RNA sequence: AAAUAAGAAAUUA
């Protein structure tokens, strides 16, 4: 219901699931990952918009 | 009112004596409450007797409470008040009943039981049609046909 | 399964006017039948009375005569419909069979083959689907025939 | 029930009330208003549907 | 406890926890005002 | 303006995802067509916050509120191919006897039935009677739409047999039944006097008496 | 009776003497008994965190 | 515990079963406790299951903390259930960040996860946590 | 005339 807000929440969360991960270091084990399935996947792109 | 005949009149208290079998028979009563809810006006009085009354039946075939003897009398005075308390609540009712019934019929153009009081309309007892030729209380002759409450449209 | 009342009150001493208690023979039982059993007024029993109207037989099967005339008049206005007396040859395919009479055998079904079951006894067919076979003189059908409803079409009850 | 099941009406000529169906199944069937029966309502479908999709427990 | 305990022993009964056991028991209690000293006619 | 029809909240479109799931699979019931699925969904989560609402109307009520063999547990005699049990009722040892024919409902659509008739019919309406027909699912914690019920009667028939004494019998009926059919259930039951059989009956005719039962002729000292 | 006072209450057999004993009072309302049972046990332990 | 003198096979067999036990139980007892807004309670008798089946060294399974997490009623008890399974899978010692919303501490869990350095999607334990956070988020 | 499938409750020898 907030409008001030949701922007940068749909925003924040859409980061989340393009880097697939909050860890520090980007390791292989999150590429094999972005591999297996898709986290930006169209339900989160779609909702995003 | 279908039935028009003289009648015998019962002191409350029997009344309410016959418990679930008249006064609190749940037909009776869910009658009565729809009256009063037609006319949007809370029934208490009558919540308040289906509510002793509800209870008297749950608890019916008890036994009374064991009682130790005292010279003070106070648990047998306790006892009676609260008993005359919840008779009395019940008077209210029974009053309450008679009351609303004879406004509406007032108000439903209906004739009552001989020598019976509506307030507005006849008050000395309405009579019509009795075995007997003179009003019974007034001692005063009867008119042919029987008299009328209200004027003639329906 | 009906409340009403089908047995006379028992003779006892004299029911009075009160609340919870009407007279015997008042003018409210019975739909004010009640009349036909009543001797008015303080009887005087040595010299007056009509025996039958205490009698709690006699009484009793009165009563049960005016229970009985209310069930057939209420059966005869549950009635939409007469019995015809159609040839074997022009009535539809269901009645073709052998149809026992009442109480002969058990109450028989119309068509378990093609999924009715119902008292063939109580089925009621209609007027105009027989009419070709009832009224064949009149050239022109004097009843128009049924319009019947699409279960198939959309209307305002499939949303649409 | 036993003999109401493997009733048949074929077979019931010759015999007594032994003939006779079991009352209350037989004219439970000839009855037409018995013959549609409902369907689990729909607030019932929603909460067996939610308890075992969304929350993971059968009812 | 024992699960017989918890079978047989859990429920409401003379024993456990009596709903009251007696008759002309306190059905209805409201706040109320005291009445007048004898505020009945005696009468006829 | 106008309102618009699609889900309103994430919980509406949860739930509306949800009743799509339940249509493609092909389930008895569920709704073919997109409007009535947005209905139904509207509908409950209406239903939810009412029961929310309950709940806190409860727990605000609360503070402002005035004030050695136990028992015999047995197993299930039910027909194992019909899922029926059988129990019997009687009050006054031969005006009423019962018989309730219980089975258990799949579809939560539950009813009970006394000789062909449904129950409201049967008893006419009347509460006080058929809460009485109620009690023996309460009491064991069920919910009396999981069942289908047909009582039978065996005794003296009658045109109607809505009264309280009646109502007795039938109540017991049903709860012998339930015994049958889960017998665990018979705990509770045999606690709260469900199963307990009262023996009374009215006073056998007799010409003695003037009303034909309790009452003595006149007498006159000589 | 006939010409002779009446017996005092005490003196007939007891009017619900064919009723047992199950059945006066009815102790119904089982179905509440665990429930409330559950209830008073947590209520318990919130009264421990209070004082701890 | 007292036999150490058994095959280690033994051991781990019965210890396997132990714990399929404890879990069946606590699953049985959120059915029971749930629907009486127990919450107190239940959240007691999970912190013993908890407490038992570390011992066990292992824990509560992802699916009895969904269906815990889905009949809990208030929020407070929510998060403090999340966190509770995720201390779960590490020791007490592990590297954490604290919430001062919440006075909550989060375990940094990643670095004990399976991970498998061809490769399906369940061979990671973050399918595993993901499935109790979006519970949560239900 | 009645405490008996009905519904009543407190002044023994």
């Amino acid at each position: 219901n907030n409008d001030e807000t949701r922007d940068s929440d749909a925003q924040r969360v859409l980061r989340y699931a393009l880097r697939g991960s909050s860890a520090a270091q980007d390791s292989a084990s999150r590429t094999l990952w972005h591999s297996v399935e898709k986290v930006a996947d169209c339900r989160v792109v779609g909702r995003y918009i | 009112n279908t039935f028009l005949t003289s009648s015998v009149a019962t002191p409350p208290i029997s009344v309410i004596r016959t418990g679930p079998k008249w006064w609190a028979d749940p037909e009776r009563m869910v009658r009565q409450k729809l009256m009063y809810f037609t006319l949007g006006v809370d029934q208490l009085p009558l919540r308040r007797t289906a509510v002793i009354q509800r209870d008297l039946q749950r608890f019916h075939m008890c036994k009374p409470p064991p009682r130790v003897g005292d010279s003070t009398g106070y648990k047998r005075s306790r006892a009676a008040q609260l008993n005359t308390w919840y008779r009395r609540i019940q008077y209210q009712e029974y009053h309450m009943q008679h009351l609303f019934t004879r406004h509406v019929w007032g108000l439903l153009r209906v004739y009552p039981g001989n020598t019976t009081k509506i307030q507005g309309k006849a008050d000395d007892g309405y009579v019509g049609y009795d075995s007997v030729p003179f009003h019974r209380y007034n001692r005063a002759p009867l008119p042919f046909p029987a008299r009328e409450l209200y004027e003639r449209r329906k | 399964v009906s409340t009403g009342e089908f047995d006379h009150p028992p003779f006892q001493f004299r029911q009075r006017h009160t609340f919870n208690t009407t007279p015997l023979h008042d003018a409210n039982r019975f739909g004010g039948r009640t009349a036909y059993l009543r001797e008015i007024g303080p009887v005087n029993i040595k010299k007056q009375g009509r025996r039958f109207k205490k009698d709690p037989r006699t009484v009793q099967f009165n009563v049960d005569v005016w229970c009985a005339q209310q069930t057939l008049r209420k059966r005869w206005k549950q009635r939409d419909w007469e019995v015809i007396e159609i040839p074997f040859r022009l009535v539809p395919r269901e009645q073709q069979r052998v149809i026992p009479e009442l109480y002969t055998d058990i109450p028989q079904m119309t068509d378990p083959a093609r999924n009715d079951f119902s008292n063939i006894r109580n089925k009621v067919y209609d007027r105009e689907e027989l009419q070709g076979v009832l009224f064949p003189a009149a050239g022109a059908m004097l009843y128009p025939p049924l319009q019947r409803v699409d279960k198939q079409a959309m209307t305002l009850d499939k949303y649409l | 029930m036993r003999e109401f099941a493997r009733f048949d009406p074929r077979k019931s000529r010759g015999n007594g009330q032994k003939g006779f169906p079991f009352r209350d199944a037989y004219l439970t069937k000839m009855n037409e208003a018995n013959q549609k029966t409902p369907p689990p309502t729909l607030e019932t479908i929603m909460d067996r549907a939610v308890r075992e999709h969304h929350q993971h427990a059968r009812i | 406890t024992t699960a017989e305990h918890k079978q047989q022993d859990q429920f409401y009964s003379p024993e456990n926890q009596p709903i009251s056991l007696h008759r002309n028991n306190i059905s209805y209690m409201e706040d109320v005002g005291r009445s007048v000293k004898n505020p009945t006619v005696p009468g006829l | 303006m106008q309102k618009l029809l699609s889900p309103r909240t994430a919980r509406h479109a949860r739930l509306f995802r949800l009743a799509g799931k339940l249509a493609d699979s092909g389930s008895p019931g569920v709704p073919k067509s997109d409007g009535e699925r947005l209905v139904w969904v509207n509908s409950h989560v209406r239903r939810d916050k009412d029961i929310s609402l309950s709940q806190e109307e409860e727990r605000i009520r609360e503070l402002m509120m005035p004030l050695q063999i136990g028992v015999r547990i047995d197993e299930a005699e039910v027909d194992p191919e019909t899922g029926i049990a059988v129990g019997r009722g009687c009050a006054d040892g031969e005006k009423y006897h019962f018989t309730a024919l219980l089975r258990e409902n799949r579809d939560h659509n539950g009813i009970i039935t006394v000789m062909g008739k449904p129950l409201s019919l049967v008893l006419d309406n009347k509460a006080w009677l058929m809460e009485m027909v109620l009690m023996p699912f309460d009491e064991a914690n069920l919910d009396y739409r999981d069942f289908d019920a047909h009582i039978v009667s065996e005794g003296h028939a009658m045109p109607s047999i809505a009264n309280e004494i009646a109502a007795f019998a039938l109540r017991m009926a049903v709860a012998n039944a339930l015994v049958k059919l889960i017998p665990l259930t018979r705990i509770p039951l045999k606690k709260s006097g469900l199963l307990s059989v009262d023996r009374r009956r009215e006073r056998g005719q007799f010409p003695g008496y003037l009303d034909g039962k309790k009452v003595k002729r006149r007498f006159a000292k000589r | 009776r006939r010409g002779k006072p009446r017996p005092r209450a005490g003196m007939f057999p007891d009017k619900y003497r064919r009723v047992p004993m199950l059945l006066k009072p009815q102790q119904g309302g089982q179905q509440y008994f665990n429930h409330f049972l559950i209830r008073s046990t947590n209520d318990r332990l919130t009264q421990q965190d209070v004082d701890n | 515990s007292h036999s150490a003198s058994m095959p280690e096979e033994w051991r781990e067999a019965r210890r396997l079963q132990l714990v399929e036990l404890y879990n069946n139980l606590a699953m049985e007892e959120v059915e029971r406790l749930a629907p009486h807004r127990a919450d107190r309670l239940l959240k007691e008798q999970m912190k013993r299951f908890r407490g038992n089946l570390q011992q066990l060294g292992s824990g509560l399974r992802p699916t009895v903390y969904c269906r815990y997490l889905h009949t809990t009623h208030t929020a407070a008890v929510l998060l403090e259930e999340v966190h509770n399974f995720l201390w779960e899978l590490v020791p007490n010692d592990h590297p954490a960040m604290e919430i001062p919303a919440l006075q909550l501490r989060v375990p940094f869990v990643a670095s004990v996860l399976r991970r498998p350095s061809s490769v399906s999607r369940a061979e990671f334990g973050d399918t595993d946590v993901c499935a109790v956070f979006l519970a949560a988020a239900e």
